[PDB]
């Protein structure tokens, strides 16, 4: 159903069954599929295609030539009714593509809230993007990629399938990420390697002096101690008993499947 | 999406 | 002429002279030029521009914001009636661009069948793409490039003008190809260098144990023997008398103009 | 006002207040904002969005899925009435994005004349592009970037915020520019480093033998003398008293804020 | 546009 | 299309 306070441009095509929330705006030449839900205050500027089983939250700004909920590029995908979920207050820029999940990959592509997805950013099938992330121009996530809260993917950077980009990570522009990136790490290059803790990011996001020091100590245990990851895992958990921000490493290790960038 | 990264 | 069984959306603009085949589907806000031929069962999802002297085969799926047959980016091009040919069962994804040929380059851009051209892949003037190829997101072919059968171009990879990508090649993502890539080779980097035979690709495509071994032996003659290409050409032809798959090297050498990646 | 000799497609939306010049052509499904001025003979092929306080000159060719004058991607931008200026005879290809300025950055994004902006080239807020430039496919300029006359930015190349690309520069494809590039220089890599003078470019643009030699001598003073830039600045100015083409280095040094690529 | 080049 | 690869 289309809320009486929603605006639907006369040139837009909203298929019967679509749900458009209060004060939403569907701009000229937009196409909205019958299984789409558009939340309150969300704006589709113009020339936007939204289809598939897709739920979009509130106060999103979706710019021209974006494709949200489209059939993914997985050669195994065969038209199964997979899904996309997008949260609130995202800025989804020109030509961004967000594709639906695969049955084999869990059936869902998810994007959280307050993200900025710059021109031609790509979110493949079965990806999970958290909150307050930034994908810079042409940043490309392959299938099944996780981008955790506050992580930044630089311009023209690709992330290999199944890789996890930890919370508060900064991946430099013109990079290729082939393994998992622990939280709070700066990564750069092709293949991307670690270049210390994202100190400026942590400072700006209210992390204490003591928390940043403990995170640097955890980074040193992983990358500078010369010990294996298995030897270092209880050392990091021990450190986390005093500085809870260090628990993000433990949580990340349990999810990691591709090894760590080194 | 397979970016064929090696 | 528009076949009586073709669907043309009322918002689509199909110019008089265009030929639309049986059970084809021209989606909303598509533009089809007067010199375009769209084969039986081909679908233009929405917001697709097809123009120029362009022939598209059967059962193609062309996604929103794609531009097929458009004026090329060659500064020497001056509006001459050059062409595009696209075969059957291709999946041409969002924002892909396929440009018409140049008179100087032979007048034709050609794409075969069963290809997957991922988001924002670019096929410049006078390119020739074979069958069962994959161009990953943002893969960019400069003018006069050849991409032979089953070849894979990774994400964000550029191929320099006039270069040939041999059959069954795999070019890694985030690469720059500046010279010719012999068939069956893995290439990666900027400028791309060879990293052995694409064994997994050959296995998956039904090549015998004996054929893969002979191809590896031919690769060793080119890259590990320490001999010049001229010394090695009769050695490869000799090997091909027993293993016909090795003839692909001989055929490639005759077409090669940029030297080999090394 | 819309000139009586301008063509406005019946599906195009030109908002009251827009100014469309003599013999201009607004193609199907284009959107033209109320603060836009389109000069005489300029063509918007189809599916073009032009908005913001934007002035476009004469005989421009703007291709489908381009976005000109749109809200920039600066997180500090808040809807202030900033501007875009585009000169004459530019070829602005499919999916190019040109964003409006920021108050903090000077309020203006400017593009000169006779440029070629290839598919998906990006001109961020507060950029200044001169005349006769080329931005190849996916070339991306971050905020506040200057691209001086005749400069060429290769395919998939990114230019870091505030950087200056000097006149007659050639930046190789698949590069990352993190510092200022002096005029007449070839730059390549990530981060881009200098690889001599753009001799072929200078030859083709009518520079004399004596001018090219003096420019090479100035290049040697900066990069091969082993002296600091401060020691070399009066040496370059001295050289410019005889060969006026060398003055471009002096003018560039006064504008440079990011240091030089080395 | 911030491309986060380091 | 010239990608200006050197």
């Amino acid at each position: 159903m289309i809320d009486k306070s929603a605006f639907v441009h006369p040139t837009a095509i909203v298929e019967e069954g679509a749900s458009i929330g209060a004060n939403a705006h569907i701009g000229p030449f937009c196409i909205v599929g019958p299984h789409v839900e558009i939340g309150e205050g969300t704006v589709l500027k113009s020339h936007v295609v939204v289809n598939g089983h897709t739920k979009i939250g509130r106060d999103n700004e979706i710019y021209q030539f974006a494709s949200i909920g489209e059939v993914n590029q997985d050669l195994k995908y065969a038209g199964e009714p997979t899904r996309v979920e997008i949260g609130d207050r995202n800025r989804i820029r020109e030509s961004v593509t967000i594709h639906r999940g695969t049955v084999q990959g869990g059936g869902l592509t998810k994007v959280g809230s307050d993200n900025l997805l710059m021109i031609n950013a790509h979110i493949a099938h079965d990806c999970t993007v958290g909150n307050r992330c930034i994908l810079a121009n042409n940043a490309t996530l392959a299938g099944h990629v996780s981008v955790d809260d506050f992580a930044i993917i630089g311009g023209m950077t690709a992330v290999h399938q199944f890789c996890i980009i930890g919370a508060h990570v900064m991946v430099g522009g013109c990079s290729g990420v082939a393994q998992d990136v622990p939280p709070y790490v700066i990564a750069q290059g092709n293949h991307a390697t670690p270049f210390g803790v994202n100190i400026e990011g942590l400072k700006r996001r209210g992390f204490s002096r003591e928390a940043i020091t403990a995170i640097r100590n955890a980074y040193k245990l992983i990358y500078r101690s010369g010990k294996t990851l298995d030897e270092v895992k209880p050392e990091i958990a021990e450190l986390a008993e005093t500085y809870p921000e260090v628990k993000a490493f433990t949580d990340f290790f349990a999810r990691s499947t591709r090894g760590l960038i080194r | 999406t397979n970016l064929y990264m090696l």
